[PDB]
RNA sequence: ACAGGAUAACCGCUGAAAGCAUCUAAGCGGGAAACCUCUUCCAAGACCAGGCUUCUCACCCUCUAGGAGGGAUAAGGCCCCC
RNA sequence: AUGGUUUGGCACCUCGAUGUCGGCUCGUCGCAUCCUGGGGCUGGAGCAGGUCCCAAGGGUUGGGCUGUUCGCCCAUUAAAGCGGCACGCGAGCUGGGUUUAGAACGUCGUGAGACAGUUCGGUCUCUAUCCGCCGCGCGCGUCAGAAGCUUGAGGAAACCUGUC
RNA sequence: GGGGAUAAGCUCCGUGCGUCGAGAGGGAAACAGCCCAGAUCGCCGGCUAAGGCCCCUAAGCGUGUGCUAAGUGGAAAAGGAU
């Protein structure tokens, strides 16, 4: 029999990542890691072993070529023609959170755990957070060389 | 579990099984996973000979 | 505003130049004016 | 590229201060800043000449090189003396004058046409259908050249409208 | 800048003009209004006044509604709404407790007048939509009246929420824009204004500076 | 609707690559019932469930003290009537 | 070369049932745009055109004729768009022809009958379970409980134009 | 290969062709017929094929050398282009 995790036994972390001048996919790929806690050797799909992870100053994101003016982030309100067009500086501009919000969630694992997992993520636009009381551990985002 | 492992001590799961066999323990995945999870410190210890048992050059021909 | 796929210089006049990948053709002789696409 | 590798000479009653990779430029005219892309620098030559350089042989430098040079050329000559554009117009009922900072122009339209004049840049009326403009910045005096140029469509038969100084238009008669 | 006020509907005129012309009017008597709470932006997030405007007795009033008229140091109101500021400009001339009254308006202003609708109950769809009645002889069977075909067919295979069909009408939030105004009462709090305003004879209704022309 | 912002096509200024020329690859501009706001309505089931006021804010019992089970109610709500 | 719309080929789905043309009501989408909007060029004096580019926000006749779709005609408007949507839509309606049973005409057949020739009349069923959608309610959660007021993510509505 | 138009998931032949039919498993999302490969049963063992190694999803956000600015990659021609 091997190892799964317990409800309350497992353990929960903080940590604060500043988004400017960091490339989007890159980002996001290291926040969902973190995210789902596969860093973490505890990882169990059934449950949850991530950690709140609070992301800051998300309005300076860059993203690579001249993406700024050519991705199109869609949805559809859900009548007839309706349809939706956006692009990253309009969204930037009007929303900035909905970027990163929407690049992780596209990550996640689309069941209800993955819905779960999304509420522990928080990305804010200036570099400054009501979150102070938790003791978020800065990580900035670093590769294994090989 | 193992590459989770790996990766907090610093190493990629891939090279630590290729170290493991270079080294040539007979050790399987499932044991190793159960030691991660139960003694880091024995994992630690057993990343370390992996790491010994790994050649210099990782991009040598031969 | 000739638009059109095949764009050549007509006179020895014309230039040919690209903006925004959209390769046109330019010249004084306002009829000239040709892109490409 | 080596229409930049021309040494630019700085005149004596110039001032540079250059910090970073922004530069200014200081003169009885008035001052200018600018900033040139990251990639290609620049140096200031000990013998009152102005030398652009371009970090690499490759695309960004090779291009970047004379157009460093001939912005900073331009930018001094500005500086220095400044630029001059007159504007002519041709037809019947025209009335353009210069009152105060902005224009008040009569070029047939049933609504009186006014334009602003951006900062820096200075006008002067001196006929009733000719006048120039006298400014430090090109860039600020070919805006708005072509700015109230424009306040008239293409005429290809008379003419009428505003043009250039060394604009000509051509001819054009129809049969019937 | 954007006054507000609230008032009841209790008939509607008209009026013979100095221009000498003929005019319908509503009658829109405008009580005075009272400002009972402020919202100041930087601890509320955003700027807009407080509003409130009525008689009722104190028993029928509701205990925690007559002590926050008191907290504000006001007599109760029949009911409560606040209308909003466009800057802090009109915001530094209000003051909780103040009272309020038509005064406000110089004639010739133009008016927007916004208030529930009558109560139409549940509308077939000829008068709901707006539809036409089908051919009701030439052999119609149950269904001269009817709305009739309703979308697609296996594609898209649905009926396109959003379809104007059936559905209870009325008795819901209007406003009417840009309506010339006429007469500023000012002894006894009436306001009259061409056209015919939304509501009902008793309704409630709410008037502010016209937002279209100024 | 007006107005505003970023654009289509289109029109441009200063500009080397390529002593020229060049609306452009650096920059800066104009540019339409098209897009986003501006106008009106719905709208915190927005599960990320928001924010601002005002009122009732402490009497018990018990089980076996771990938590839980049996009552007290006011603010207000419901029903009732017209 | 493109699209899959017309005439077509294949017979893979449906013969223990997939109702067919028009009309009516209702629409919805694409854009190869009919007007309205912005441009380039003219063999564009101007008005008025021609042509090509961007643009789908909105709007886009009524009658006489025939079952008609279509089309012609009359007379208007800025225009009277092209299409996709089971040649949109019969568990929403009509049955006018197509499409049974009578009869008849011409024609083929000695014949009985027949004729994508014509001509007259000829039963159109369903109380909505689910999805869907238009509205209106019940329960619970929003972390002590209540009455109010909201901010607003986020949806919806509207968006036309002539004449002087 | 015939027919069709070198069109059809078309039709008609040959394959000591293959597979499905009468075949589970993995890969190409989904997909009998395409790729890898034959399910006696069980094992909470290990090595591999095709295909893959940033996350959804297991595996290098690997090593070194070059190309691309087009989101080409991630639908297409005649022709055209400092
Ligand atoms: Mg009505
Ligand atoms: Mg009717
Ligand atoms: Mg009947
Ligand atoms: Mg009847
Ligand atoms: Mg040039
Ligand atoms: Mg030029
Ligand atoms: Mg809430
Ligand atoms: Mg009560
Ligand atoms: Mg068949
Ligand atoms: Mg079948
Ligand atoms: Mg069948
Ligand atoms: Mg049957
Ligand atoms: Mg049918
Ligand atoms: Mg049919
Ligand atoms: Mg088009
Ligand atoms: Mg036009
Ligand atoms: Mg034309
Ligand atoms: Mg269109
Ligand atoms: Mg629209
Ligand atoms: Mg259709
Ligand atoms: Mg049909
Ligand atoms: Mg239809
Ligand atoms: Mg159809
Ligand atoms: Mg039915
Ligand atoms: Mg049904
Ligand atoms: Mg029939
Ligand atoms: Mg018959
Ligand atoms: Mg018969
Ligand atoms: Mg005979
Ligand atoms: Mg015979
Ligand atoms: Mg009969
Ligand atoms: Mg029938
Ligand atoms: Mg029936
Ligand atoms: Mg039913
Ligand atoms: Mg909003
Ligand atoms: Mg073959
Ligand atoms: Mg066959
Ligand atoms: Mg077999
Ligand atoms: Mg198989
Ligand atoms: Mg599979
Ligand atoms: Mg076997
Ligand atoms: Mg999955
Ligand atoms: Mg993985
Ligand atoms: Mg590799
Ligand atoms: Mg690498
Ligand atoms: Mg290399
Ligand atoms: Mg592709
Ligand atoms: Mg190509
Ligand atoms: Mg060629
Ligand atoms: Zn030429």
């Amino acid at each position: 029999p091997t190892y799964t995790p317990k409800a309350g036994d497992t353990t929960r972390s903080w940590y604060v990542i500043d988004a400017s001048d960091v490339v989007l996919g890159r980002l996001a790929s290291a926040a969902a890691t973190l995210l789902r806690g596969k860093h973490k050797p505890t990882f169990t799909p059934n449950v949850d072993g991530g950690d709140f992870v609070i992301v800051i100053n998300a309005d300076k994101i860059a993203v690579s070529g001249d993406k700024l003016t050519k991705k199109f982030a869609y949805r559809h309100s859900g009548y007839p023609g309706g349809l939706r067009k956006r692009t990253i500086g309009e969204l930037l501009e009007k929303h900035p959170t909905r970027v990163v919000e929407n690049a992780i969630i596209g990550m996640l694992p689309h069941n209800k755990l993955g819905r779960q997992i999304q509420k522990k993520l928080k990305v804010y636009a200036g570099p400054d957070h009501p979150h102070a009381a938790q003791q978020p551990i800065p990580f900035e985002i670093k590769q294994v060389a090989q | 579990r193992i590459n989770a492992a790996a990766r907090a001590n610093d190493i990629t799961y891939n090279r630590l099984i290729q170290g493991l066999k270079a080294a040539g323990v007979e050790v399987d995945r499932k044991n190793l996973a159960e030691l991660a999870v139960s003694d880091p410190a024995a994992f630690t210890a057993l990343v370390d000979v992996a790491r010994a048992a790994l050649p210099e050059d990782v991009n040598a021909p031969s | 505003m000739k638009v059109n796929p095949s764009v050549k210089p007509i006179c020895d006049k014309c230039r040919v130049i690209r903006r925004h990948g959209r390769v046109m053709v330019i010249c004084s002789d306002p009829r000239h004016k040709q892109r490409q696409g | 590229s080596r229409i930049g590798k021309q040494p630019v000479p700085v005149p004596s009653g110039v001032d540079v201060t250059i910090n970073g990779q922004n530069l200014s430029v200081k003169g009885p005219k008035g001052t200018l800043t600018l900033d040139v892309a990251e990639p290609i620098s620049v140096s200031r030559a000990e013998d009152g000449a102005i030398v652009v350089t371009r970090p690499d042989d490759e695309r960004r430098s090779r291009s970047l090189h004379g157009l460093s040079r001939t912005l900073i050329a331009n930018l001094v000559t500005g500086v220095t003396e400044g630029y001059t554009q007159k504007m002519e117009i041709f037809g019947v009922g025209y009335r353009v004058q210069l009152k105060g900072q902005n224009l008040e122009f009569a070029l047939g339209y049933s609504h009186p046409v006014l334009i602003e004049a951006p900062e820096g840049i200075t006008f002067a009326v001196e006929s009733p259908t000719k006048f120039s403009v006298s400014g430090i910045d090109k860039q600020k005096v070919g805006q708005i050249s072509a700015v109230i140029r424009r306040l008239r469509r293409p005429d290809p038969y008379k003419g009428k409208g505003v043009r250039y100084e060394g604009e000509q238009i051509r001819r054009k008669v129809g049969k019937t | 800048a954007r006054k507000g006020i609230l008032g009841t509907k209790l008939g509607m005129t008209q009026v013979f003009d100095e221009n000498n012309k003929v005019v319908p009017v509503t009658v829109v008597k405008a009580g005075p209004n009272v400002v009972t709470r402020i919202r100041t932006t930087e601890r509320d997030g955003y700027s807009a006044v407080q509003l409130a405007y009525g008689e009722i007795s104190p028993r029928k009033v509701i205990k925690p509604v007559a002590g926050q008229f008191a907290a504000a140091g006001v007599n109760p109101r029949r009911h409560v709404a606040e209308l909003r500021l466009d800057d802090e400009a009109a915001v530094a001339e209000y003051e909780v407790g103040q009272e309020l009254t038509a005064e406000i308006f110089s004639d010739g202003a133009y008016v927007d007048v916004t208030g529930t609708s009558k109560g139409k109950g549940f509308a077939g769809t000829m008068k709901r939509h707006g539809f036409r009645g089908q051919g009701a002889a030439h052999g119609a069977q149950a269904v001269h009246r009817r709305p009739g075909s309703i979308g697609g067919c296996a594609t898209p295979g649905r009926v396109f929420k959003g379809t104007r069909m059936s559905g209870r009408m009325g008795n819901d939030r209007v406003t009417t824009q840009n309506l010339k105004v006429h007469k500023v009462d000012a002894e006894n709090g009436v306001l009259l204004i061409k056209g015919a305003i939304p509501g009902r004879n008793g309704g409630l209704v709410v008037v502010r500076s016209a937002i279209k022309r100024g």
